């Protein structure tokens, strides 16, 4: 894997991207969570951007044959496009949800 | 002038000679008499 | 001392120097205008320094100063990405507005300079305060200087214009104040880092939305609440007009990002169709009346109404591109309306003494430099690509379309009608025959002063129209925080 | 004939029948400037272009003489057997 | 560009009603304008022949009602292309001079006594920069279509395999266009072109009163005006769209 | 006439008078059947129509990543 | 019914021809004479046709 | 060369327009016609490289508009249609 | 004479609309067009062969359609 | 008039082995005619 | 025949020269000078954009899947 850069680590979230068990009176801990949800959404979004870039190269590589040789990237990009979006932290900060409900 | 008339006449001659050439060669196929591979 | 306090302090120093230098040297008014201009340059230099140090992906407010001396009303200053560009717009516009009035202010020059310097401090404080009640205090503080600026330096109808802008803004603001006071009572303060964590209940949000919206629709302005602008933006001196349309219209837009998006998310989403009907109506009605407006400065003033409708619809889109496009359009409008007001209220008006379109025709023949900048500005007003105006209009319009398609489709018709009134006004003034037979004297072309304020404004719109990343890169992370919603397989991770 | 016009109007494109006495000298400088910028653009293009198929050795493909991607491929392909 | 040569030659007049003659005055202009016109009417083995005529038989080659209908529609359009193509060349060059003396007055025939060195302006051709592009474009108008059809049409040509153009196989008609189209409908444009040209050329310079009889009929007068006024679209656009918007703005500003 | 001296302009009195009528026309508006009908149409009817249409189609459609075998409709 | 003015539309077309005598005849005569006769005008309607025909015949042998 | 086709007509245009007083009538015509003719030759060469050898050329310089999912570059693609046009 | 498999049609970059039975004759022609720069006097034999077989297959489908034409009492199919 | 008199198709639709299904994008995309219903 | 290029730039008549109104110093040297300096300073500003940080993590995650090749395999 590509080594995590010195600049990258300076901004890596130290907390999981969640609001469960977060004391909202702890300013530092709440802003840490908000940053983790925001950063995670952007990563998923930037993942789609990289898949689109690969799909672009294969399309201009396979030409006529793109409808058959670019399906794997094609499927990946559509999955990311269907799921990844910068939605903010603020609905999840104000609304708790449970799986068992 | 004289060069203009020569230029005028040359292309007109070029056009009809070109048309006559393709009439003799591609004309039979165009009219449906003969298939290209015959 | 914080750099943000230095931003607010430099113009006050220049006010002090302007008002006292008569005791150390009849001082020439050139000296006064030199002091005020250098004062604005230093304020711009400080804002540039802040931006170089500013970090694009921090959700903590930057360049803040600890108080530890809490009182009832304490000025806390801080900056993030959603306010940093408005601070830059204010510090770039202010020197240009001073140079645009270098010769046309002939009496009461000390008073004019002190008002503009005080306006700089107050408008900057609006973008930098970290408390919602501090926002109202700075938003309303600019009214008395604006009342005096219009009344001391305005045109023939300055009294009616000064009263209109004061009473309209006050009336709308009083409904915002009641909304803010209700928030202050429920939460215990209006400090941003505390109120943004509060969760108002839905019915409270609805009645909070109304009252904040009434004020912001008076200040946008929406069509039907916009006669104060059609008066004040026209009767104002040229420097007043630039400040009023480039920065003062932007207050309601930056106000939406602090007062509605984080704390009234449910009311904002449930009422977007009312916002969009008003914004759609404003886009069509203002466009048609701009087409029939015969005062050149009133025509540029009315086109501001149509552009502000698009950033208002982009700000309620609840999408990243619509929100970023709204800020982009706000900024691009500031450069373009400044240039078109200079072209009309400063170049045509100074030369002819009239603002009626019927007297102008064929100016290109004798004023080629004016017609070149005037045309480029009219393409910016039409949102032509390679201007920052296209980037903002496209992103704002895309977000409005994706949020509510019928509202975006009507709002899109602005691409047809902004071109219509921009091209119509350009053709009638620069083209449309030989030089107007109403001109007895010939006219000189742009002076070096006029050239270099238009060139500077035209430079900003084109450079940012080609590389809008210079603003978007510092917008992305912070503007994420005002989006409301969730994806099903992305939310509630464990 | 030619239309009359004001001599006081200064226009960057020249005006009405504008040709300075030194127009060839000025045209030479600007053409030199145009060449210099174009060459810089040419250098950028020849380094940043991307292809996914390379030309065959016997075909007329003059870009093979300056484009970095093809030059590397041709140099590497010469190492055979 | 050939038209621009004419408009320069006769002092900026642009109305057919003031041309005529000029055939001996602008021989190079006439030749290239004739060459271009035969390409426009898809005369056989000209450059325009290889493109337009294939479009027509391709419309038939897609054996569908819409495809057959457009074929007939575009055939009538081809008829009137020939008509106004004849109208241009004849009214500019082949007809009698409907313009004044100045266009055709030559120094060879003595007309002036003291103003003989100058003052003739006989409507001559243009210079090298005016005429060189005409010669070049004339050559493209004759051979370029033949030289290049195999690229653009071919039959299984693979010029666009980078997927620049995508044709789904279910949308292929070219096989039926090459083999299934009857020969009568393939040469029908040329039969129409070679005949309405005779019909147009005979109606002028030989008849010339029949069209006049049509014009001065109420039926013909109305037909002439309707088509000269471009289906009245500019009239109806200006009335009910442009002026509608201006009056909306008038109401908004005033009431 | 307005601060700085401007160039000599043949200020046409008719055009100036037309400009004065436009600035003062608000002083002479009256409620009539025509003005009330026009004002009601522009201020109430058309905006409420767009408002009703925006209301009824809010959330109706989404285009994002919609494939064949799916619907643009969400509601 | 005949008009108050003596303009008949049918007679207008009957007089739409070249007049036997015209007071302007000699002024307009140049528009149909030698250079602008039927033959001279249409003599070069197909500029290079003769040269092409001769060359084609020599080629066909 | 592929970028040089794009910028060469623009370069001549700014000299003809914004420095017409410097080059005059003849200088303006020499620079524009020269800058268009040279571009045309490079276009003919491009038509052979891209169309006849079926080698498309991609070129991206700097991003234009970058917002989350939209990344639009100042970018150019040469394919068979491009050189045909 | 043997029909080209879908792999070589895919490998030869045959146009998708012509990846039919006769595509085995399209590859030599499209190769020749590449070599001769598509000039319409150089690939004659390959051009006529691909056209002829394509004509032959066309002549088989019109017979197939004519049989279908009588199967419905001469009714319309387009 | 055209609707009353326009000729019937004079050739059976061209068929493709496999319908070019894989090279047209698989079953998720549109394919070519292959031993399907007549037309 | 062509004419000599004429015209008064900034309206300065050929006899005289441009007179400074007093704004030129601060505007050209302060306003434009600072903007030019800031542009040079901006070339050396570190990238703190969310995109740059997020692209690097996205690349690693797509390296983890069978999408992107790993320069440092294991
Ligand atoms: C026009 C802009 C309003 C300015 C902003 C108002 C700020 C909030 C006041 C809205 C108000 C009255 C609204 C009455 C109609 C408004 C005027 C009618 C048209 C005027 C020409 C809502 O009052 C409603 O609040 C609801 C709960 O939220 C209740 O349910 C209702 O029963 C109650 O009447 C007062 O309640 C407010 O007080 C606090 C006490 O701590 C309540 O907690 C909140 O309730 C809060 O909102
Ligand atoms: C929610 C908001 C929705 C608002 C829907 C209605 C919109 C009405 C907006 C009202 C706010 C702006 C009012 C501007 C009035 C200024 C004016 O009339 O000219 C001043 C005039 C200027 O008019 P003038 O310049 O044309 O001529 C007068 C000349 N002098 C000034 C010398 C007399 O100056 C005056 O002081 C005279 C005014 C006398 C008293 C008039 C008071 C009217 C104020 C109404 C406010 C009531 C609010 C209640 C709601
Ligand atoms: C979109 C905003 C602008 C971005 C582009 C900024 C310009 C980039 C360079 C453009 C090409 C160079 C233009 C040269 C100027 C034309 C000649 C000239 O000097 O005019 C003075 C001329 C002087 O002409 P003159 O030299 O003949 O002088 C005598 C003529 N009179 C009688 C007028 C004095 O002024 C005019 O006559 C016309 C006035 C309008 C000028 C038109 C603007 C030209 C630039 C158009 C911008 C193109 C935008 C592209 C669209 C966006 C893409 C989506
Ligand atoms: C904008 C007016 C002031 C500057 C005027 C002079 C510059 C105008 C542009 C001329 C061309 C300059 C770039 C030429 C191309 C060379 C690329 C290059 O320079 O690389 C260095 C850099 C690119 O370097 P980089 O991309 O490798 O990395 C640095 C970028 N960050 C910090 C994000 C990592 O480009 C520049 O610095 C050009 C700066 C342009 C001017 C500064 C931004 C606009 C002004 C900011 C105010 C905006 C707010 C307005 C109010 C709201
Ligand atoms: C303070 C930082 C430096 C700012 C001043 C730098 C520019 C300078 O050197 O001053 C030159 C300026 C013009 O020179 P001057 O001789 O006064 O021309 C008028 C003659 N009648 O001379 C001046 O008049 C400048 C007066 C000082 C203005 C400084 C404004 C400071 C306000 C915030 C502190
Ligand atoms: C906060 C800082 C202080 C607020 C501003 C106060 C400025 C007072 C210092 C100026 C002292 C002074 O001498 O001003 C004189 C000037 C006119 O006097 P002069 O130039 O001598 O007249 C020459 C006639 N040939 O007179 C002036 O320049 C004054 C110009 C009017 C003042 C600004 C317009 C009024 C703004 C509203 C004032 C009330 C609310 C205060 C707003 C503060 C910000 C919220
Ligand atoms: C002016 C008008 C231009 C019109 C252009 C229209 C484009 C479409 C025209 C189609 C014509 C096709 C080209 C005809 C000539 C093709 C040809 O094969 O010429 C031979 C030349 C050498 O090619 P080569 O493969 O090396 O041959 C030896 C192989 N052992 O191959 C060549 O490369 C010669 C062509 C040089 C291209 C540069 C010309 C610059 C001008
Ligand atoms: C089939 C049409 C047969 C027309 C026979 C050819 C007549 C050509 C006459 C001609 O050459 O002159 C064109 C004349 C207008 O030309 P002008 O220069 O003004 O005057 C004549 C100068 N000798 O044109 C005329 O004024 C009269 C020419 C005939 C115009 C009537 C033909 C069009 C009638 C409408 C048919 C199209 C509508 C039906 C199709 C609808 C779409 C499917
Ligand atoms: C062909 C079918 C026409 C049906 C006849 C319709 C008709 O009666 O039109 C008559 C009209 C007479 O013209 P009018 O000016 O009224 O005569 C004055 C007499 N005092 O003459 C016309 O209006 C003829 C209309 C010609 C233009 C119609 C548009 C083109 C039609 C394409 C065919
Ligand atoms: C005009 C052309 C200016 C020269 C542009 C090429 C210089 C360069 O290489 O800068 C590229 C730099 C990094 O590229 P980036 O935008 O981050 O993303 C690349 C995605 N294709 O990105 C940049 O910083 C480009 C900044 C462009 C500013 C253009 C201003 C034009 C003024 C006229
Ligand atoms: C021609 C000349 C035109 C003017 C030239 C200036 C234009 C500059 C535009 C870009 C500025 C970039 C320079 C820069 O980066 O300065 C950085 C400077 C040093 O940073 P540092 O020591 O770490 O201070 C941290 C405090 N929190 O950061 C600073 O802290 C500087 C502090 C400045 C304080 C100003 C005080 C009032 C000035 C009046």
């Amino acid at each position: 894997p590509t080594p995590e850069s010195e600049a990258f680590l300076a901004k890596k979230p130290q907390v999981p991207p969640t609001f469960d068990g977060v004391d909202y009176e702890d300013n530092k801990r709440l802003k840490q969570a908000q940053d983790a949800i925001i950063r995670e959404q952007w990563v998923q979004v930037m993942m789609g951007r990289l898949v689109r870039e690969e799909l672009s190269k294969c399309y201009y590589r396979e030409g006529v044959n793109h409808l058959e040789k670019c399906g794997k990237l094609r499927e990946r990009y559509l999955q990311l496009l269907a799921n990844a979006k910068v939605k903010g932290y603020l609905f999840e900060q104000q609304n708790y949800w449970s799986k068992e409900n | 002038s004289r060069v203009h008339r020569f230029l005028a006449t040359g292309l007109g001659a070029s056009m009809w000679f070109w048309i006559f050439y393709r009439a003799k060669k591609d004309g039979p196929v165009l009219l449906g008499w003969k298939h290209p591979w015959d | 001392m914080s750099l943000l306090y230095v931003l607010l302090i430099i113009p006050i120093i220049g006010i002090f120097l302007i008002s006292t230098i008569d005791s150390f040297y009849f001082f020439n008014v050139s000296y006064y205008k030199k002091i005020a201009l250098i004062t604005t340059i230093l304020n711009l230099i400080v804002s540039l320094i802040i931006y170089i140090l500013f970090d694009f992906s921090n959700n903590q407010f930057q360049f803040i100063q600890e108080n530890l001396d809490l009182s009832f009303y304490d000025i806390y200053l801080g900056v993030d990405g959603v306010s940093i560009y408005f601070v830059l717009l204010t510090t770039i516009i202010m020197p240009i507005a001073l140079v645009s009035n270098w010769n046309s202010i002939t009496n009461n020059i000390k008073s004019y300079l002190i008002i503009m310097l005080l306006l700089e401090t107050l408008l900057l404080a609006v973008f930098l305060v970290l408390d919602v009640l501090l926002f109202y205090i700075f938003f309303e503080s600019i009214l008395p200087p604006l009342f005096i600026l219009i009344g001391l330096f305005g045109s023939s109808n300055k009294v009616r214009a000064s009263f209109y802008i004061f009473l309209y803004t006050l009336l709308g603001s009083l409904f915002l104040l009641l909304s803010i006071l209700t928030m202050s009572s429920i939460v215990g303060t209006t400090y941003f880092d505390v109120l943004l964590k509060s969760s108002f209940e839905y019915t409270t949000q609805l009645f909070l939305f109304f009252g904040i919206f009434i004020a912001f629709a008076v200040k946008t302005p929406v069509w039907g609440l916009n006669s104060w602008l059609l008066r004040a933006h026209v009767e104002s001196p040229l420097g007043g007009s630039i400040v009023l349309a480039a920065i003062v219209l932007k207050l309601s837009l930056y106000g939406v990002f602090r007062l509605i998006l984080p704390i009234l998310p449910q009311a904002s989403l449930n009422l977007t169709y009312i916002v969009y009907a008003i914004g759609a109506i404003t886009v069509l009605y203002a466009s048609f009346s701009t087409l029939r407006t015969v005062d050149v400065k009133e025509l540029i003033a009315y086109s501001s109404v149509a552009h502000a409708a698009i950033y208002l619809m982009g700000v309620f889109s609840n999408t990243i591109q619509g929100l970023e496009g709204a800020i982009l359009l706000g900024l691009a409008h500031g450069f373009v309306s400044s240039g078109l007001f200079i072209c009309a209220g400063g170049i045509l008006y100074d030369r002819t003494g009239t603002r009626l379109i019927y007297f102008f025709r064929g100016l290109t023949q004798i004023m080629p430099l004016f017609s070149l900048f005037f045309f480029i500005l009219c393409l910016g007003n039409a949102g032509t690509p390679l201007t920052l105006n296209f980037v903002g209009e496209f992103m704002s319009l895309y977000g409005t379309l994706e949020r509510l398609p019928i509202a975006g489709m009507l709002a899109s018709t602005s691409i047809i009608f902004s071109a219509a009134y921009s091209i119509y006004m350009y053709n009638r003034i620069a083209f449309g025959g030989s030089v107007s037979l109403y001109f007895i004297d010939c006219f000189r072309d742009l002076t070096k002063r006029e050239f270099f304020i238009l060139f500077t404004l035209v430079s900003f719109t084109v450079i940012l129209g080609i590389y809008p990343s210079f603003v978007l890169d510092g917008l992305h992370y912070n503007i994420s925080s005002v989006v409301y919603g969730i994806e099903p397989n992305a939310s509630y991770l464990t | 004939p030619k239309i009359p016009y004001p001599k006081h109007v200064w226009s960057p494109a020249g005006g009405w029948y504008a040709q300075p006495a030194n127009w060839k000298q000025n045209t030479a400088i600007f053409g030199l400037v145009i060449f210099g910028i174009t060459a810089m653009v040419w250098k950028y293009s020849a380094e940043h272009e991307v292809r996914h198929k390379m030309p065959e050795p016997d075909r007329f493909y003059p870009s093979r003489y300056w484009v970095k991607q093809i030059k590397d491929y041709e140099r590497a392909q010469k190492e055979k057997q | 560009l050939g038209a621009g040569s004419v408009i320069h030659a006769v002092a900026d007049n642009q109305d057919f009603r003031k041309f005529g003659g000029l055939i001996s005055y602008l021989p190079l202009t006439y030749s290239v304008m004739l060459i271009a016109s035969l390409s426009l009417v898809a005369f056989p083995f000209m450059t325009g022949f290889y493109s337009k005529d294939f479009i027509l038989e391709s419309a038939y080659g897609q054996f569908s009602f819409s495809g057959v209908a457009v074929y007939i529609i575009a055939t009538i359009g081809a008829i009137f292309t020939t008509l106004y193509s004849v109208k241009v060349l004849y009214l500019t060059f082949l007809s009698n001079p409907n313009g004044p003396r100045t266009y055709y007055r030559l120094a060879i025939d003595n007309f002036f006594s003291a103003q003989a060195i100058k003052s003739y302006k006989p409507a001559h051709e243009g210079d090298f920069f005016l005429t060189l592009p005409l010669v070049i474009l004339a050559l493209f108008s004759i051979f370029f279509g033949f030289i290049t059809k195999d690229i653009f049409i071919g039959l299984g040509s693979n010029f666009f395999v980078d997927n620049s153009l995508f044709i789904h196989p279910i949308h292929e008609i070219m096989i039926d266009t090459e083999f299934a189209v009857p020969v009568l409908f393939k040469l029908l444009p040329f039969i129409f072109t070679i005949s309405f040209s005779v019909i147009a050329l005979t109606l002028s310079e030989l008849l010339s009163e029949l069209v006049i009889y049509f014009k001065f009929s109420r039926f013909g007068y109305n037909i002439f005006g309707f088509f000269n006024q471009r289906f009245l679209i500019e009239f109806f656009y200006n009335k009910y769209i442009t002026n509608l918007i201006l009056n909306l703005g008038g109401q908004i500003t005033k009431i | 006439m307005a601060g700085l001296q401007h160039y000599k302009i043949a200020m046409d009195p008719a055009l100036v008078r037309l400009g004065s009528m436009i600035s003062n026309r608000y002083k002479y508006f009256r409620w009539t059947k025509r003005t009330a009908l026009v004002s009601f149409m522009y201020v109430v009817v058309v905006p409420s129509t767009i408002g009703y249409l925006a209301y009824k189609t809010d959330g109706l459609w989404d285009l994002r990543a919609k494939r064949r075998g799916d619907l643009i409709s969400e509601r | 019914k005949p008009n108050i003015t003596g303009f008949d539309m049918r007679e207008f077309l009957r007089h739409t021809k070249t007049p036997t005598y015209d007071p302007w005849e000699r002024h307009e005569a140049w528009r149909y004479t030698g250079r602008f006769s039927r033959f001279n005008r249409f003599k070069g309607a197909l500029p290079g046709f003769g040269i092409a025909t001769v060359a084609f015949t020599a080629y066909c042998v | 060369m592929y970028l040089s086709i794009i910028i060469l007509p623009l370069l001549g245009s700014v000299v003809s327009g914004f420095f017409g007083r410097k080059v005059g009538v003849s200088g303006a015509q020499l620079i524009t016609c020269s800058s268009v003719i040279i571009t045309t030759i490079l276009s003919i060469i491009a038509f052979f490289e891209v169309g006849f050898n079926n080698i498309p050329v991609t070129i991206n310089i700097f991003r234009w508009i970058d917002s989350e999912w939209f990344i639009i570059n100042w970018g150019f693609q040469y394919d068979s249609l491009t050189v045909s046009m | 004479s043997r029909r080209a498999t879908r792999e070589e049609m895919r490998d030869a970059k045959v146009p998708l609309a012509y990846r039919d039975s006769c595509a085995h004759l399209l590859i030599p022609l499209n190769r020749c067009r590449y070599e001769t720069y598509y000039l319409p006097w150089k690939c004659e034999d390959e051009r006529h062969s691909y056209e002829k077989c394509q004509y032959l297959e066309f002549k088989k489908r019109v017979q197939k359609m004519e049989e279908l034409r009588e199967a419905k009492g001469g009714a319309r199919s387009n | 008039v055209v609707k009353l008199t326009y000729p019937d198709r004079v050739s059976y639709p061209r068929e493709f082995e496999g319908g070019l299904e894989r090279e047209l994008g698989g079953a998720g995309a549109v394919r070519a005619f292959l031993c399907l219903d007549d037309e | 025949q062509y004419d000599p290029p004429t015209g008064w730039l900034w309206g300065v008549r050929p006899g005289e020269k441009y007179q400074n109104e007093g704004w030129e110093g601060p505007f050209f040297y302060g306003f434009w000078g600072s903007l030019i300096v800031f542009a040079i300073a901006y070339a050396y500003k570190p990238d703190t954009s969310i995109q740059t940080w997020a692209l690097e993590e996205a690349r690693r995650r797509l390296e983890a899947e069978g999408i992107l090749e790993d320069p440092n395999p294991t």
